């Protein structure tokens, strides 16, 4: 009868047929992942393309419903997810190219092999040949020498590549009346319709200004230490008064600072909280480390996992005669049919990553209820903010003496809590400026605030100006520094890092608000507490049907990212650096002072 | 005294093929010994709810005729087989009344309904104009007219199939796994009631 009601028909038709194909689609994904081989990936190209031109024949269906005939806000989500063309308003012509420049890029980062000139026997992949070497090496030049190698190859393969892209994207979203393909990524932030609760794509580059404008005073002071600390490692290379030299950050690109912990530790003579040898004692099989996942998030009220977890999952590594991908990734296949593949080693870290991964699991069962093109997080933020929040309350040393992992006569003092916040900072609080500048440069990039002749000369100047890191020698246009990196050669949003990070501390006080915690946010523990279960339950139940402002008023009491409860969580250490950097500079100068 | 002769129990619960929840097998079953404790006391069933009457009194008391509803469903449509609920399967493909007397017994078979392909051989009704009465049977294949334009007996833009195909796949979730339901109806009519409970010696 009338225009709603055919909306919705269709869309419980589109509902009943895509959440069988997409089964389909992500069981042939799960086949090659867990095996790879020629005919899984045929299999799964095969079940990709069905997927696609399913998705594109209901769009094509879908968009005959003028939207703003419906008023009901779940119908009209769903349509909005749902007539969004994608590539498919561009030409084909330019459509074939984009996909195949997306695929070769792909293949580059993927199979890219770079060893040294005139030693070019054998050679060493980025994982784990170059990751292994800028995680552990000491050497000032090895490192700078990797460095500018792989920048050099992956870099110059890679620019004309990165030019083609930034102008069939800008084509292709300016075709989906968005102004730029920053405009695109920035609208899965955008509300609209929703009174008090509406959100707008330029609202996101303000709101991420202002909550590092707060961010600063902390990163200066972390920027100081490391800096001093970076000087004491290597003698000459680092001044005083200027930025950090890039291939010294303990990662390729400076995503995280977690591996000059070694380096940086402000107490090295007290203990560290390393719980390996203590599982390794106890013989904890990674099935004993899922089971301890699932026995905190029953703690906390919510659903155990399901029969077909424990039956399907891949938990451990397979062995050599089966190839599996070991990045860890949680995968909600559809039809209720929810997996974790990780190859799970016997480590801290790997427990971590076990709690994170049940919870994005926690979080993709939640929303089972909602209606297919509904299943998603409020924003891309939400699902891994919800994975990090299990990471925070995992780790703590009250989770570690509950299960019995850490001696109950571990002595918690203001210093170890000092060292393991630094730890905490240069994981979260060192990758923020890096997330920043990433995403302010591709906005002013796809803007065309830059030209592509200066492409380079701008981002050195903001890594100078916002990161504090400085380039060892200086590259020309022909480099392509940038996409060296997985996310931006392979076409994904970065601010969900950002955003990510503001959320999970503030999921982190709401929860821990409501579990009635009486100390420090970090020795914060939510295990025990249902009401704290409930209340992430509320936000873990409403998926994308709900505005992710809406969300976050449901959890915080907040319609907007908040900065504060970072600040809260690191204000031990950030009085502990403020004290310490009395003797040191806190800032750094943007010129070439340490070395170009 | 000696009873012999029970109810067909056998060719409803042990079938090999179940119907589809749009054209439910419905069996009438008459002049035999009905006994419910066998149904009952079974480990194998995972709802035995029944409305209108209690299990233990059921080998007791005495009905003129049961009517035996079959058919296969997944498992989060399980609880629309219940006398005033709403959904899917409610509505448009197997409806109870509000005054119903008589035992839902659903339990899981993805052991026999799910293969490693799909089990795309279940149908159930999606769309149909009015919500059905109780215990109606709606088999027509004629195409869903969700919009004004007549559908003219093809397939095109807001013209549907009203009927969809079950996936079962054995790696579902419980929710989404196949749950085969038999529905007993009891009603005593003014005819002398045949179907009685077995006798105590
Ligand atoms: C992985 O693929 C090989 C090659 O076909 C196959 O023999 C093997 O059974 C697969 N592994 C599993 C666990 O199915
Ligand atoms: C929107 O539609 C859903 C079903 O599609 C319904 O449950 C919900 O109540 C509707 N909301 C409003 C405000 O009409
Ligand atoms: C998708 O592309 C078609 C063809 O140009 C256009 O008519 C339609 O408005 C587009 N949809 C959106 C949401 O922009
Ligand atoms: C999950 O919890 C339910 C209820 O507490 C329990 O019956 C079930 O056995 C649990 N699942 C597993 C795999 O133990
Ligand atoms: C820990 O507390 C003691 C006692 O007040 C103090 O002397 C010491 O400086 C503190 N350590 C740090 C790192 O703040
Ligand atoms: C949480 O509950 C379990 C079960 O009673 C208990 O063993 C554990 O010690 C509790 N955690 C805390 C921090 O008390
Ligand atoms: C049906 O099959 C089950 C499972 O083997 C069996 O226990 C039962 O006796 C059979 N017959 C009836 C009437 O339930």
């Amino acid at each position: 009868s009338t225009i709603e009601e055919q909306a919705k028909t269709f869309l419980d038709k589109f509902n009943h047929e895509a959440e069988d194909l997409f089964y389909q689609s992500s069981l042939a994904s799960w086949n090659y992942n867990t095996n790879i081989t020629e005919e899984n990936v045929q299999n799964m190209n095969n079940a990709g393309d069905k997927w696609s031109a399913f998705l594109k024949e209901q769009s094509t269906l879908a968009q005959m419903y003028p939207l703003q005939e419906i008023q009901n806000l779940t119908v009209k989500l769903q349509l909005q997810a749902l007539q969004q063309n994608g590539s498919s308003v561009l030409s084909e012509d330019k459509s074939k190219r984009l996909n195949t420049i997306l695929n070769t890029m792909s293949t580059i980062y993927s199979t890219g092999k770079v060893c040294n000139p005139d030693n070019p026997q054998e050679c060493l992949l980025l994982e784990p040949g170059l990751n292994e070497i800028m995680a552990n090496s000491l050497d000032y030049n090895e490192r700078l020498w990797a460095w500018e190698s792989w920048r050099s190859e992956v870099g110059k393969q890679l620019r004309p590549l990165y030019e083609e892209y930034v102008v069939l994207k800008n084509e292709m979203a300016r075709a989906n009346h968005y102004e730029d393909y920053g405009d695109y990524w920035r609208g899965d932030y955008e509300v609209n319709g929703v009174d008090g609760y509406d959100y707008s794509r330029g609202q996101l580059i303000e709101d991420v200004e202002h909550t590092f404008e707060e961010i600063k005073p902390l990163y200066e002071h972390l920027h100081a230490y490391v800096r001093a600390k970076l000087m004491n490692a290597y003698p000459s290379y680092i001044s005083p008064i200027g930025c950090l030299p890039a291939h010294l950050l303990g990662d390729m690109w400076g995503r995280f600072w977690t591996n000059l912990y070694s380096l940086t530790v402000p107490f090295g003579q007290k203990p560290n909280i390393d719980v390996t040898d203590a599982m390794v004692d106890q013989a904890w099989d990674a099935q004993r480390i899922f089971k301890e996942a699932e026995k905190f998030f029953v703690s906390v009220g919510l659903p155990n996992m399901t029969q077909g977890f424990w039956e399907n999952s891949m938990l451990t590594d397979p062995g050599n005669v089966q190839k599996a991908v070991c990045h860890p990734t949680a995968w909600d296949l559809g039809k209720g049919d929810f997996r974790i593949l990780m190859c799970t080693k016997v480590t801290m870290d790997d427990f971590l990553t076990a709690h994170h991964e049940m919870g994005h699991i926690q979080y993709d069962m939640a929303y089972a209820a909602q209606p297919f093109l509904l299943r998603n997080g409020a924003n891309e933020g939400f699902h891994e903010a919800v994975g990090e929040i299990m990471s925070l309350s995992a780790a703590t040393p009250k989770h570690l003496k509950s299960i019995g992992l850490l001696s109950p006569d571990f002595q918690e003092d203001n210093e170890t809590e000092i060292n393991f916040l630094l730890k905490q900072a240069l994981t979260i609080v060192g990758t923020l400026p890096f997330t920043y500048m990433l995403e302010k440069w591709r906005w002013m990039v796809f803007k065309g605030e830059i030209p592509k002749d200066q492409w380079m000369k701008k981002w050195w100047e903001m890594k100078r100006e916002i990161v504090g890191v400085v380039e060892p020698v200086p590259h020309d246009e022909t480099y392509c520094d940038p996409a060296s990196l997985f996310h931006v050669s392979n076409d994904y949003s970065f601010i969900r890092y950002y955003t990510r990070t503001l959320y999970q501390f503030q999921f982190q006080e709401a929860l821990c608000q409501a579990a009635k915690h009486e100390g420090p946010l970090h020795k914060c523990d939510i295990s025990n507490s249902t009401e704290a279960g409930q209340k992430l339950f509320n936000m873990l139940r409403l998926g994308k049907s709900e505005p992710w402002t809406l969300a976050l008023e449901n959890v915080v009491g907040a319609k907007n990212m908040n900065v504060r409860p970072l600040l809260n969580y690191f204000e031990p250490l950030f009085t502990w650096l403020k004290d310490q950097n009395k003797n040191s500079f806190v800032g750094w100068s943007t010129d070439w002072s340490p070395y170009a | 005294p000696n009873i012999t002769n029970l109810c067909p129990f056998g060719e409803v619960f042990n079938a090999t093929r179940f119907a589809s929840v749009y054209a439910w097998n419905r069996k009438r079953i008459s002049n035999c010994v009905a006994d419910y404790s066998v149904l009952y006391n079974s480990a194998s069933f995972s709802t035995f709810k029944c409305y209108g009457v209690s299990p233990t009194k059921l080998n007791d008391l005495c009905f003129t005729n049961v009517y035996a509803d079959s058919f296969v469903i997944r498992g989060d449509e399980v609880r629309q087989i219940a006398p005033g609920q709403t959904g899917k399967i409610a509505d448009y493909n197997y409806k109870l009344p509000d005054d119903f007397t008589g035992c839902v017994i659903a339990w899981n078979s993805n052991n026999l309904d799910s293969k490693v392909g799909g089990n795309y051989n279940y149908l159930y009704r999606l769309f149909r104009k009015s919500n059905l009465k109780p215990f109606e049977r709606d088999i027509s294949t004629e195409i869903y007219q969700a919009g004004s334009t007549p559908c003219n007996g093809v397939e095109g833009f807001n013209c549907y199939f009203p009927l969809q195909s079950y996936g079962f796949q054995p790696t579902n979730g419980v929710g989404y796994q196949p749950y085969r339901v038999v529905v007993l109806s009891f009603e005593l009519l003014h005819a002398p009631a045949t179907v009685c409970g077995p006798k105590k010696s």
